[PDB]
């Protein structure tokens, strides 16, 4: 075959050429940490918490976008690994704001839980915090972007999944902002979906504001009758009452997405 | 002719209009070669 | 015998023999000088011999990278597979201290315009796009006119200088950013896109502008790519150290008696350097407090190492700098230094793209640090922060812009740590 | 200052009138023929420079002119608007004056070049006048440095200034006249001041050097 023998901490796996870094991990039970990265999306490389040590090598590479060379050694674990995620995470809790209490992410988030697995237990910015305006993109997703960190998962989502060019960055800098630049509405029949790939609370169900918390929430697996796709759903319920409603992944059906009128 | 090091020669800039540029390269369209073809008007297309 | 002694580079060896602009510098001024003679001669030889001169001559990339332009431009000789080839030359000259490019084009733009028939003939390229930022909107018309020159001349074309090599320059101008003098991020604005860099893998060797090949090569770097093959690689290597080999253009600013830009050889010593072409540093060269060599993304070095340093690569590297694009920034006592270093990374904190984390959301951390240095509105223990800042934006960020703003900050806390520390305790005592 | 999200206003909203005369439109259809077919979105950056020039600033009106000749997506465009700084997106002065204040032009007292503007115009930085004449913004390095202090104003260099030799071009520039570019200190570009180090001697005549094998 044409398969390549890399090591993964020493561990023998073989991938096909043109396999990235990330995905050779993931053939062997490791997960690497991730903001920008989507399995079903374009390659940012653009956050920078996926950097990665490769054994005989002087820098830390992007494991989402570099392609894996035979006989590589990815230490996904040795200690100049764990400083560039730690130095990285350091960077985006800077100007995050102090709004898990009040934020609808708070449970379920990302930039939480990736913080306390591979970053450090406190922060040494003095500073300032950036303060950004909220933006109105319609009645379903809300928006508080104080909280972007700038992974540019919506962009991407938006102009191949959606195909709506109509989200973008502005400005340059620690300045720089995600938005539409002028009052408009990203009303689209897949609208919905930029809610869960924001991994952070920027982007926030609006009819679901502030009703729940994700660790009180049943997790039932059901069907969707929208429509004849069928898409597979999770309904979250709470003290008997439907609360919202998720995609649930089925490669041959609704990839990882589903419509606004079943969301 | 005679060797003078003591004159500024680039006299040519203190009177450039503000269409200067685009025009010297619209003047150099006929000698372009014919550019390649992607195959498709765009890559939305 | 090699030497040991660089400098007094005799004028007859100098490649850019119209630097002040003292001397006609259209086609005629240029042919009566030495440009586009032989030209023809030059291309029939074939991409390897013309990519063998650059390669045995030594010469190494002068956009402030500084890597071998032999090796560089041979990625391109692979035969085609179906798509357009492009040499994209960058004049994007944004570098804090760094003057030499614009004096190229506004001044010798029929020998940048030989340069890219010689490297696009090299490379195989079908074209050349030359990438003049915004703000030179007078020097690119210049560099237009010369373009037309040689158009009406059958120097490029169809037909180039009749080796029925065809080849075609386009002349681009950036709307302004620092950034865009990046190799990658430069693409992307030609695509139309924002100013960017584009992570690597690929190479633009492989995937360039418009996702063709590409190779992107400075102004400097191109400029003098004829007279190599015209007077041999063996006669360029001659000067310089081994490794180092060639003639630098310096830009020597700041506090020095007269400011210049003056060619000169490599390996020559940074006193030597100031003191015969910049008319030493204001007020004596005890004057002198601390000099950046190579513009401003290279640490500064204190006086005691600019007695014996030479003005090269290696040299310098082995000084805890670069030679970076050799654009000299002279400091005097009467510096302020820390406002100096202050105020560069307020540059950078504007510049940066904003893409990538490290960047975006640190150096506006480093550059709001600096801003309470200067007032002294700090703590010692908050110096060996910034320094660990630093080293992580230097190496986890996508392009190297990252890097060149962490170099400064280190080398001022290398270096002037007392002065840090000293103006700490002026202000405790005085906010009390 | 200097937001980078649109509000519509009286003056300045989608239904503001703009469109290049047809002279601008003959530039344009060469420019596009500059970069291969099919990659026609290349010409974003130079139409928007073509625009600007035509007004003098970017009206919201203005940028979706170039989006729908180049048929690209309208948020593409104000992706290149706000990202490069030498794109207006508020009326600017007739005389966009610029000092740079890096460091190289810090060492060399820029300080007082910025203050001078500012008292002969009794603008602070940012500013535009009440004639609307003049704007004056501090910017970075133009490329300079050896020139050092300097400014650019529209498309010129004004370089080596001192406090009265600035005023002067203010002076001139508030009759109606083209002050004339380049050093105000005795020296013409780049070479010392104080008389030439290099290139004293006639240049080689062509030929000179060429090795044997070519
Ligand atoms: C932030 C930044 C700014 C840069 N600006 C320039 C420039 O203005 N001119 C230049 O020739 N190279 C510049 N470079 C270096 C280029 O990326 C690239 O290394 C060089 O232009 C390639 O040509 P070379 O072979 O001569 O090095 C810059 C790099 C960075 C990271
Ligand atoms: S996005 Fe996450 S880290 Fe930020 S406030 Fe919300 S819950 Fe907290
Ligand atoms: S809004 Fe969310 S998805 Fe979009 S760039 Fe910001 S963090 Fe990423
Ligand atoms: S280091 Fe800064 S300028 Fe370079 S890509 Fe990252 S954010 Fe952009
Ligand atoms: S996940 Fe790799 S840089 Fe974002
Ligand atoms: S520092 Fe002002 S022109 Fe370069
Ligand atoms: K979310």
């Amino acid at each position: 075959s044409n398969l390549i023998e890399v090591f993964v901490d020493g561990q023998s796996v073989m991938v096909e050429p043109g396999t990235t870094v990330l995905q050779a991990c993931e053939k062997v039970g490791m997960q690497i940490p991730r903001f920008c990265y989507h399995e079903r999306l374009s390659v940012a490389g653009n956050c920078r918490m996926c950097l990665v040590e490769i054994e005989k090598a002087p820098k830390v590479v992007a494991a989402c976008a570099m392609p894996v060379m035979k006989g590589w050694n990815i230490l996904t674990n040795s200690e100049k690994t764990k400083k560039a995620r730690e130095g990285v995470m350091e960077f985006l809790l800077a100007n995050h704001p102090l709004d898990c209490p009040i934020c609808d992410q708070g449970g379920e988030c990302d930039l939480q839980d990736q913080s306390m697995m591979f970053g450090s237990d406190r922060s040494r910015f003095l500073e300032g915090k950036r303060a950004v305006e909220d933006k109105n993109i319609g009645p379903l997703v809300k928006t508080i972007m104080t909280r972007c960190i700038q992974c540019t998962r919506c962009i991407r989502f938006a102009s191949e999944i959606a195909g709506v060019d109509d989200l973008g960055t502005t400005g340059r800098g620690n300045d720089m902002q995600v938005g539409t630049y002028i009052e408009k509405m990203f009303m689209s029949e897949l609208s919905g979906n930029i809610i869960d790939i924001c991994p952070v609370g920027a982007l926030t169900s609006k009819p679901y504001a502030f009703t729940a918390r994700p660790w009180e929430t049943r997790k039932t697996e059901s069907i969707d009758v929208m429509d004849a796709v069928g898409s597979n759903i999770v309904v979250s319920t709470r003290t008997g009452e439907v609360m919202r409603i998720l995609p649930r992944m089925h490669e041959d059906i609704n990839e990882e997405w589903i419509s606004d009128k079943t969301r | 002719e005679p060797f003078d090091n003591t004159t500024y020669k680039n006299l040519q800039h203190h009177d450039y209009s503000t269409y200067t540029f685009l025009d010297l390269n619209l003047d150099l369209s006929k000698f372009r070669m014919p550019q390649p073809s992607s195959g498709r008007e765009s890559p939305r297309h | 015998p090699k030497k040991t002694s660089f400098g007094s580079l005799k004028d007859e060896d100098r490649i850019f023999t119209n630097l002040y602009g003292r001397h006609d510098w259209r086609l005629k001024g240029a042919q009566s000088r030495g440009d586009w003679y032989k030209t023809k001669e030059i291309l029939l030889k074939g991409p390897d011999w013309i990519l063998g001169e650059v390669k045995t001559s030594g010469l190494r990339g002068r956009g402030g990278a500084g890597f071998p332009t032999g090796l560089k431009w041979s990625f391109m000789n692979k035969p085609s597979d179906g798509r357009p080839k492009y040499l994209v030359v960058n004049a994007d000259e944004g570098e804090p201290g760094t003057c030499k490019d614009r004096e190229i084009i506004r001044h010798d733009p029929h020998k940048l315009v030989e340069g890219c028939l010689v490297g696009g003939r090299a490379m195989g390229a079908r074209a050349a796009y030359i990438y003049i930022r915004g703000e030179f909107y007078n020097e690119a018309s210049n560099l237009q006119v010369a373009i037309r020159e040689a158009y009406e001349a059958g120097l490029i074309g169809k037909n180039a200088c009749g080796s029925g090599y065809d080849f075609d320059v386009f002349v681009v101008r950036g709307a302004g950013a620092y950034i865009c003098g990046e190799e990658t991020a430069l693409i992307e604005s030609i695509e139309g896109k924002q100013g960017k860099p584009r992570l690597k893998p690929p190479f633009p060797a492989d995937v360039g502008v418009f996702g063709c090949p590409t190779t992107v090569a400075n102004v400097e770097t191109v400029a003098v790519s004829p007279t190599i093959c015209r007077r041999g690689g063996a006669w360029f290597a001659s000067f310089g150290r081994e490794r180092n080999s060639g003639t630098k253009l310096f830009n020597i600013s700041g506090h020095v008696n007269n400011p210049c830009t003056v060619e000169e050889e490599m390996s020559v010593p940074l006193k030597e350097l100031i003191e015969k072409h910049a008319g030493g540093v204001t007020g004596g060269w005890d004057n002198l407090l601390a000099v950046i060599p190579g513009g401003s993304s290279t640490p500064l070095i204190p006086k005691s190492v600019c007695e014996t340093v030479l003005m090269d690569f290696d040299a310098l590297i082995q000084a805890q700098t670069g030679l970076g694009t050799a654009a000299v920034i002279v400091m005097d006592r009467s510096t302020d230094i820390v406002k100096a270093i202050a105020r560069l990374i307020e540059f950078y904190k504007h510049e940066s793209c904003g893409q990538c984390t490290p960047c975006r959301e640190g150096v506006d951390w480093m550059n709001k640090v600096m801003a309470r240095f200067v007032r002294g509105d700090a703590r010692p223990a908050e110096i060996d922060s910034l320094w660990e800042i630093s080293k992580q934006i230097e190496g986890h960020t996508i392009c190297a812009l990252g890097d060149g703003a962490a170099w400064p900050v280190q080398g001022l806390i290398r270096h002037f740590r007392p002065e840090l520390e000293e103006r700490m305790q002026q202000f405790a005592q005085q906010h009390q | 200052g200097a937001l980078f999200v649109h509000r519509d206003t009286p003056e300045n909203n989608p239904e503001t009138p703009f469109d290049f005369t047809p002279e601008n439109y003959k530039r344009i259809e060469a420019i596009v023929k500059n970069y291969p077919e099919g990659h026609k979105a290349a010409a974003v950056l130079p139409v928007l420079d073509l625009a600007q020039r035509q007004n003098g600033w970017l009206p919201i009106s203005a940028m979706n002119k170039v989006a729908e000749i180049l048929q690209v997506p309208p948020m593409r465009v104000y992706e290149v608007a706000t990202f490069y700084t030498m794109y207006n997106r508020k009326p600017v002065g007739k005389y966009h004056i610029q000092v740079c204040t890096t460091t190289p032009c810090m060492l060399r007292n820029s300080d007082s070049i910025l203050e001078a503007i500012q008292k002969k115009l009794g603008i602070k930085v940012g500013e535009t006048t009440p004639d609307k004449l003049f704007t004056l913004i501090e910017v970075e390095c133009l490329g300079a440095c050896v020139n050092a202090p300097m400014v650019q104003i529209n498309d010129n260099y004004y370089e080596d200034l001192t406090p009265k030799d600035i005023e002067e071009i203010i002076d001139e520039l508030k009759a109606g006249k083209i002050p004339k570019p380049g050093p105000r200190s005795g020296r013409f570009s780049c070479e010392p001041a104080g008389g030439l180090t290099s290139l004293t001697e006639p240049p080689k005549g062509p030929g000179f050097g060429v090795q044997a094998g070519l």
